[PDB]
């Protein structure tokens, strides 16, 4: 699964 | 604040394509990581996502309707476009477009805030057509009628002119495998009535300007 | 796909209960779940942002709790316009999944449905169709089961159902269930028969009715 827009964000 | 409204046509026919739009205000595809998305809701179903579009451009579709979604958006005009192909009666559903916080203050993102009222879709190859109506013949007992056969709805039904309102149950219509509509309106009442008072169906079918009285009895 | 469950689909509650439903997620989505509230003919309702954030204007009483696969939403004390339908939704991973809904309706006592059944009319029978219709009036709970049956042959495929709204009033459901045959098909058999499965009901009942009789 990709991961959302904000994932990397946390 | 911010709101957002879809508008598209309400009725597409079968293999046709379906154009979606979606204009807001009270935000702009150019504020940093906004998004907007569409959600579809299929009558009496759960919420389905389809596609998300950001301020940079940045899209993602439902990967079972990848090949069948297209997602874009005009700055210019506040508005997101969604154009979906080859549809069939099993995209009848509701859809909705949503908007998506962005990066301000991170977890507001994990949602989407703003909805729009959403606009219903209805896919059919039929035409208009007013309904026939047959009777739903009869201590408690129950009569009604059948409205069949109708497109596209709605269609209104009363009994006795107004007249009769309690114990009346008028259901959702369903749409057919035909593409037509169907739907009951049943009264209960009780048998001791049966034979010195009448039940009448007012039936109204505008979009098709057809207009019946049905009479029911045992 | 990531796969939401929502728990319990449906749930039986009065004013004034304390309710807390669920959302299970197949894979960790960390913080990133959102739930919202959807009364009928309405768009969906933000109440809960990022898993325990409540998002600005929504009431006290909502609440959320939870990371990576398990989830809550809390109503300490349900109002009116509580009975709806509740959605979690992650924002994790691509594609953006919505769980099946939980439906919170009025609470009151079972009450078994009063089953009816109705011949096709004989002006229909000439349109070439043959539409029979059962009726399950005001029953509780909302889950009921109609079985149709001709010359005691279990029909599938070839009948339709609508429920009403709960009722204002009374808090009962309404349920509505059509068979369709063609004329020629109506005319090769004899019993018509709708059963009934319902919690109210200790055996399934039976309307049925004979063609020519």
């Amino acid at each position: 699964l990709e991961l959302d827009k904000w994932a990397s964000l946390w | 604040r911010i709101t957002l409204k879809e508008s598209g046509p309400p009725l597409v026919k079968p293999t046709q394509t379906l154009t979606l739009t979606c204009s807001f205000s009270g935000f702009s595809l150019s504020d940093f990581g906004v998004g907007v998305g569409w959600i579809r809701q299929p009558p009496g179903k759960a919420l389905e996502w389809l596609a998300i579009i950001y301020s940079d451009d940045d899209k993602r579709y439902s990967p079972s309707l990848n090949t069948r979604l297209t997602i874009t958006k005009d700055t210019s005009k506040n508005q997101v476009v969604l154009v979906m192909t080859r549809v069939s009666p099993v995209d009848t559903a509701t859809y909705f477009c949503a908007h998506r916080r962005g990066p301000t203050a991170r977890g507001p993102v994990n949602a989407m805030d703003v909805w729009g009222q959403g606009i219903t879709v209805t896919i059919s190859s039929t035409s208009t057509k007013g309904p026939s109506v047959f009777p739903l013949a009869p201590g408690t007992a129950a009569l009604g009628c059948l409205v069949k056969d109708y497109f596209p709805e709605p269609v209104t039904v009363s009994w006795n002119s107004g007249a009769l309102t309690s114990g009346v149950h008028t259901f959702p219509a369903v749409l057919q495998s035909s593409g037509l509509y169907s739907l009951s309106s049943v009264v209960t009442v009780p048998s001791s009535s049966l034979g010195t008072q009448t039940y009448t169906c007012n039936v109204n079918h505008k979009p098709s300007n057809t207009k019946v009285d049905k009479r029911v009895e045992p | 796909a990531l796969q939401l469950t929502q728990s319990p689909s449906s749930l039986s509650a009065s004013v004034g209960d304390r309710i807390t439903i669920t959302c299970r997620a197949s894979q960790g989505v960390t913080s990133a779940l959102a739930w919202y509230r959807q009364k009928p003919g309405s768009p969906p309702q933000l109440l809960i942002y990022d898993a325990s954030s409540l998002e600005s204007g929504v009431p006290s009483r909502f609440s959320g709790s939870g990371s990576g696969t398990e989830f809550t939403l809390t109503i300490s004390t349900l109002r009116p316009e509580d009975f709806a339908t509740y959605y979690c939704q992650q924002l994790h991973f691509y594609p953006h999944t919505f769980g099946g809904g939980t439906r919170v309706d009025v609470r009151r006592t079972v009450a078994a449905p009063s089953v009816f059944i109705f011949p096709p009319s004989d002006e229909q029978l000439k349109s070439g169709t043959a539409s029979v219709v059962c009726l399950l009036n005001n029953f509780y709970p909302r889950e009921a089961k109609v079985q149709w049956k001709v010359d005691n042959a279990l029909q599938s495929g070839n009948s339709q159902e609508s429920v009403t709204e709960q009722d204002s009033k009374d808090s009962t459901y309404s349920l509505s269930s059509t068979l369709t045959l063609s004329k020629a098909d109506y005319e090769k058999h004899k019993v018509y028969e709708c059963e009934v499965t319902h919690q109210g009901l200790s055996s399934p009942v039976t309307k049925s009715f004979n063609r020519g009789e």
